[PDB]
RNA sequence: AUCGUAGCCAAUGAGGUUUAUCCGAGGCGCGAU
């Protein structure tokens, strides 16, 4: 009672979500503006961070491609030479000093945002593993914090049946899918195994939540056991 | 070797366990039984539980220790029996059951036996 | 798919198009049609 921790962690975890939204609005912006200079580059470097690092490295000067030690820290040597080739047969043209400032500032901000996301998640992983270690082991700290938020804490969560925990955070997208359905672990599966995976993961989350609500198995014994049980069922469903 | 978790309170003796399992079997026959901790939880939140029976050898025991708390909320009698195998056997089910709930049914031919068990339980909870 | 199901999984939840903060005992394999 009186300013409980979980709420602070739930809202910290929520920041990373806001940070991701800004991060790909910036990616979309950077890819749009850099397209004047090197329209092809976007389809050669799909990954957002690599792309941003690449436009930051190159700027106007596309012959910084050959033998560039800093570029070799971003791109595969094979994809370097494919962009170096694509660079000369080019289309795009030079940017003004003001067009460059625009991109450079956006790239620096994106890099800064990416590091903040990591430093906030570290906090969230650290504190979730004190608040609800067994739950966190199964669905990650982020999903655990999301469901704990909507439930209004661990005691409340722990007195819900598994079938309602499954539907926590449910919302024209996909019917009967909650935070659990959209967790990394469930989403890691083929589409056709997801509803069934959410059921299984929901059921074991409920069990873990209850153990956490009583502050037992604080080194995560129960969570790692349930995690192992889930993994072995996933293996058995697949080929 | 090894029995029994002190937190499984109150625990029925041999004579009460026999009564409980008998009545749980009848409840099943008369369509007044919910099997499973999850469904038990639902009966309590909805106020349709006559009483709750849980298994003392649920591991870990905390996967059902929310039930006594819920029951205290709802002024609903609960008891533990030693064996989840036996409870599932009494639930007409072919796997252990760690918790079940006999449900309120207006005009139940079982009112008298249910009322009796409630008293049996209540006098352990002091 | 249906019937038979002496092996496997399953109320610590089967399997969920309907009613999903809602439902609650089946599914798999096997044999036959
Ligand atoms: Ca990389
Ligand atoms: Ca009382």
């Amino acid at each position: 009672e009186a300013a409980p921790e979980y709420r602070v962690i739930v809202d910290a975890n929520n920041l990373t979500v806001e940070i991701e939204n800004e991060l790909n609005i910036i990616h979309k912006f950077i890819r749009d503006k850099y397209s004047k200079r090197f329209p092809e580059l976007e389809s050669l470097v799909p990954n957002a961070l690599d792309y941003i690092r690449t436009v930051k490295e190159l700027g106007n000067s596309l012959d910084k491609c050959k033998n560039n030690e800093n570029l070799q820290q971003i791109l595969t040597n094979a994809t370097i030479m494919v962009v170096s080739v694509t660079a000369s047969t080019t289309q795009g043209q030079q940017l003004s000093e003001e067009e460059l400032e625009r991109l450079e500032e956006a790239c620096d901000m994106a890099l800064e945002l990416n590091a903040s996301k990591h430093r906030i998640y570290e906090y969230v992983e650290s504190r979730m593993s004190f608040i609800a270690p067994n739950l966190s082991i199964i669905i990650g700290a982020s999903t655990a914090a999301k469901i704990m938020g909507v439930a209004g804490g661990l005691t409340n969560l722990s007195k819900m049946p598994a079938c309602n925990i499954m539907l926590l955070g449910a919302q024209s997208v996909l019917p009967h899918t909650g935070y659990i359905y959209h967790s990394d672990i469930v989403q890691s599966l083929p589409p056709d195994l997801r509803r069934k995976a959410a059921r299984l993961v929901a059921a074991k989350c409920t069990l873990a939540a209850r153990v956490d609500s009583f502050h037992e198995s604080t080194e995560g014994k129960v969570g790692y056991e349930l995690k192992d049980e889930i993994e072995r069922k996933f293996d058995k469903w697949q080929e | 070797e090894a029995d029994v978790n002190p937190k499984a309170y109150p625990l029925a003796d041999a004579h009460l366990t026999k009564k409980l399992l008998d009545l749980v079997q009848q409840s099943c026959n008369y369509k007044q039984l919910r099997k499973g901790a999850n469904e038990a939880t639902k009966t309590l939140n909805r106020g349709i539980s006559e009483f709750i029976v849980m298994a003392a050898d649920a591991e870990p025991l905390e996967i059902i220790l929310h039930l006594p708390l819920l029951c205290e909320d709802k002024n609903v009698p609960y008891v533990f029996v030693r064996s989840k195998q036996a409870l599932g056997r009494a639930c007409g089910v072919s796997r252990p059951v760690i918790a079940c709930s006999v449900t309120i049914k207006e005009g139940s031919q079982l009112k008298q036996q249910i009322q009796s068990i409630q008293q049996s339980i209540e006098r352990l909870l002091v």
